[PDB]
């Protein structure tokens, strides 16, 4: 992703990918933790997960 | 070295605009 949003690294993408694939849903604290670990905001995780769904639906 | 960017610059939600 080199449009608008910052290009996520492999490590970042892999973690978010595995977490979402493993646990389609997360808790507030867990999301905050994941975000904290990624040195980002909860929004980064919240939107990434949703972006994946929207990508599946729209850009099927 | 700046705090401009945007609250949605780091987290954009329009990467998937192609509905089709």
């Amino acid at each position: 992703t080199r449009k608008k949003r910052c290009p996520y690294t492999k490590y970042q993408t892999l973690e978010l990918e595995k977490e979402f694939l493993f646990n389609m849903y997360l808790t507030r604290d867990r999301r905050y933790e994941v975000a904290r670990v990624l040195n980002l905001t909860e929004r980064q995780v919240k939107i990434w997960f949703q972006n994946r769904r929207m990508k599946m639906k729209k850009m099927n | 070295n700046q705090e401009f960017d945007s609250e949605e610059e780091t987290v954009e939600d329009s990467l998937v605009e192609d509905s089709e």
